[PDB]
């Protein structure tokens, strides 16, 4: 899970 | 000669980086469930701060995120933020 930051 | 591997107390300040993994989810690595830096733009804050793909997120903010639920590494990092990473 790539999560955007 | 040569660096095997290190930990960096790198401070950004804007972040250009996609967080990944986490306890709970699939990970990064192979056997890792810890936040991994997965994608670091290269324009971005992070980018000139010195972080780099592939170094694990072990504290934000003075917060231990070591073995650490994805949302809690992600709310660590949701103006400025001094990040402690490992390498290699």
């Amino acid at each position: 899970i790539e999560s955007e930051v | 000669a040569r660096i095997e591997e290190e930990e960096l107390t790198l401070t950004i300040l804007r972040l250009g980086i996609s967080i990944a993994g986490g306890k709970g989810s699939t990970p990064y690595k192979g056997d890792d469930e810890g936040i991994f830096i997965s994608r670091v733009s290269e324009e971005g804050p992070a980018a000139r701060a010195g972080v780099r793909v592939g170094d694990k997120l072990l504290e934000v903010n003075g917060v231990a995120l070591q073995g650490a639920e994805h949302h809690e590494a992600v709310e660590a990092l949701r103006t400025a933020v001094q990040m402690r990473v490992w390498r290699e």
